[PDB]
């Protein structure tokens, strides 16, 4: 069947990814996202803002048919890094028939003072070195805002086998995190220097790295 | 100079009707009135003729999903005080709460409207409903009420 | 289809260490929301794998600040209920509702595996700053309901974060607990114990130690 829609649709407005905004070569986007648009009045009519300054240059998306019987319409707008971390408000405005008016949304970056990730790599227990596969560690602790990435390499190529936790409010109003990067024994056993790579705006550089290795 | 229904306060898309015993913003109509679908432009001042020229009556057409309509906003003690909190297209509207003074005062599980039968002194406050329309929370914007002796 | 308004109800399990520790009493918390003061009667019907059970105890509505009530039932629960896997059944009656709430929830299902519990000192790097961590890995367990907890000279620690279970490639969860200590305590060799209270452990439960060397 179709759904009743008496609200008509409804808007998300999201983030760009944390490294496309800190890598300059990366292309960092705003993603305006429209649910519950009905096969009756499917047209989504979008209005871009950054400071209030309208902006022509976002990308429309063909629509999207749901399982439930509607579509999700889509409008991604490309920032400048500078102006995101400057702290320049995104304001979507969403127009469609279903409507009383248009529902706008704004988004930018979480505001207070930005603070440095500390960054420690800490080796496997001992009593994990007793199993086949072993867990490297990177703590990053002490960041403001939430707003990170996380990678690990081995001798300049990636090392993809790993699990990075959620941030998590700490005590004085940081965050931190957890990354495990899993690692056969066999190649840690060999002294192979694996990295933690950590990206975040309050870094020299957006950039730091710390390394691990059997001693 | 007769509204039906009497609110003033209306919401685009709404039906008035307009009685006689005309001038809209001081200026000729098309007959001589029924607005089948309001929009912002239907609002503002109305007067008529045919016998004598009428005083002024004021019509507010508003933009949204939900519109806080009263026949007046001043009321004497013990006057009744009649609450309509009227939805875009008369959408269901569910889990109703009108508010005073950022307050939660009365619930309904269905749209109601919240008639008060005497008014007193500690119903003087800015009042606004809200509710569901599907899933999706919405407001009207506030009134104020004020009560005089 | 959907339902219009009436009452909401919403149905809470037990917090994970009360369904472990047998010192402790786990109970399902029904809330019925948005009871008209027009209709305010709410009766409660609980069923156990279908069982009706009665010995629920039924909290008196209470007015909420936005001229609804809110009514509670608790039903106490048997430890090994819970874990056996029993579904538990909370039936909400009232005027308003053309028919009666129904909701069910139990514990999640699929095969219990036991955490590996893990302590990490705090880097070399660390050890200039004023405080400094202590990092309890736990991994390979499931379901993802678990309790952690540092431990020193037999009296809860107070500064730590554990973040929420994070799913691995195997269909198993870990997560890290990060207790936070003044350095001295540290060099000073005090001992700290990570404790673990999971359903797959012997005892619902495993602790282990931590200190310089
Ligand atoms: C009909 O169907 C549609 C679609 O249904 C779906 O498909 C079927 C088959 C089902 O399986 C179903 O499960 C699927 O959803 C229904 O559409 C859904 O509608 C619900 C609401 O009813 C939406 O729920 C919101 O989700 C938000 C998060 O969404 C993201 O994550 C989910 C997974 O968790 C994804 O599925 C989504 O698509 C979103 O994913 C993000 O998408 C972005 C854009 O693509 C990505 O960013 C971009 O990524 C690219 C690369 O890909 C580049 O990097 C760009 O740079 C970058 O911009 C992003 O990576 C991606 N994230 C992922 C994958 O993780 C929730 O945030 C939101 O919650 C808020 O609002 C709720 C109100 O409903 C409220 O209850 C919450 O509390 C929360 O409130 C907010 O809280 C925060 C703090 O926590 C505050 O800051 C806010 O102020 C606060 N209030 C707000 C915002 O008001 C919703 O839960 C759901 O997203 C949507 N699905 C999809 C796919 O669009 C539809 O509802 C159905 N209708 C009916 C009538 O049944
Ligand atoms: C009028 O007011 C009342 C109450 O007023 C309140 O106080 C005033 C001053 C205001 O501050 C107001 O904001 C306050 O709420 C309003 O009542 C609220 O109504 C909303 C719905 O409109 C309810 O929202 C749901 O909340 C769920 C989470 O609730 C818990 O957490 C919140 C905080 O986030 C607490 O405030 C709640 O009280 C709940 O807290 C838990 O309570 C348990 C029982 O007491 C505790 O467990 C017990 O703990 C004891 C120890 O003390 C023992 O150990 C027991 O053994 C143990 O049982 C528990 O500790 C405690 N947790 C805490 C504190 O963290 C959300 O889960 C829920 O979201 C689901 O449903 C949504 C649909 O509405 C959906 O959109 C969501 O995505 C989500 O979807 C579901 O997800 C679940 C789980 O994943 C799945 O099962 C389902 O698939 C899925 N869909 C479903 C079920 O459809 C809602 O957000 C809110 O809880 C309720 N508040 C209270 C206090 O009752 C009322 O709405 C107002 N009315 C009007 C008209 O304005
Ligand atoms: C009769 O006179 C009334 C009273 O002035 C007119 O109402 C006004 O109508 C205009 C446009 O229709 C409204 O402007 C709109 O709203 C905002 C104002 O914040 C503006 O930014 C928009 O761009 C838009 O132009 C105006 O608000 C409204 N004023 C009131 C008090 O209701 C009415 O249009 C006149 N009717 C005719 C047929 O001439
Ligand atoms: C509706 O929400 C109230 C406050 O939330 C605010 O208003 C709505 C429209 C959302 O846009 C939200 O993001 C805003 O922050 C709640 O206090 C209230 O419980 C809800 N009302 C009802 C009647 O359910
Ligand atoms: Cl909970």
């Amino acid at each position: 069947p179709a759904p009743e829609l008496l609200g008509g649709p409804s808007v998300f407005l999201f983030p760009p990814k944390p490294k496309d905004t800190l890598m300059i070569s990366r292309t960092p986007e705003v993603t305006c996202v429209v649910v519950d648009v009905s096969h009756e009045d499917p047209e989504v009519k979008f209005n871009w803002y950054v400071d209030g300054v309208e902006v022509h240059n976002a990308k429309t998306k063909p629509r999207e048919e749901q399982y439930n019987s509607t579509y999700r319409v889509v409008s991604v707008l490309t920032v400048l890094h500078q102006d995101w971390l400057n702290g320049k408000e995104y304001k979507c405005k969403v127009s469609n028939k279903a409507l009383p008016a248009p529902i706008e949304k704004t988004i930018s970056k979480a505001k207070g003072q930005p603070r440095e990730p500390q960054v420690y790599t800490l080796p496997p227990s001992r009593d994990e070195l007793t199993k086949n596969q072993v867990s490297l560690t990177c703590l990053v602790k002490g960041f403001y805002p939430s707003d990170i990435a996380v990678e690990w390499e081995s001798n300049g190529q990636p090392e993809n086998n790993y699990k990075t936790t959620p941030p998590v409010l700490d005590s004085d109003g940081s965050f931190f995190l957890y990354s495990k990067l899993t690692v056969d024994k066999s190649r840690w056993q060999q002294g192979n220097v694996f990295s933690c790579s950590v990206m975040h705006e309050a870094l020299h550089n957006h950039y730091t790295q710390k390394s691990l290795s059997l001693s | 100079v007769f509204l039906e229904p009497q609110w003033y306060r209306v919401l685009e898309k709404d039906s008035v009707t307009l009685k006689c015993q005309w001038f809209h913003n001081e200026s000729l109509i098309s007959s001589q009135y029924f607005i089948d679908a309001a929009t912002v432009d239907d609002s503002g001042e109305y007067r008529c003729q045919t016998s004598t020229l009428s005083d002024p009556v004021q019509l507010e057409v508003h933009i949204g999903w939900l519109l806080l309509q009263a026949p007046r906003w001043v009321f004497k003690e013990e006057d009744p005080i009649h609450l309509r909190c009227h939805s875009w297209k008369n959408t269901a509207l569910h889990k109703v709460t009108y508010l005073q003074n950022g307050k939660g005062r009365k619930y309904f599980h269905h749209n109601s409207d919240f008639y008060i039968p005497k008014a007193t002194l500690k119903d003087s406050g800015s009042y606004f409903c809200r509710g569901l329309v599907g899933s999706k929370n919405v407001s009207s914007e506030t009134v104020q009420i004020t009560i005089t002796q």
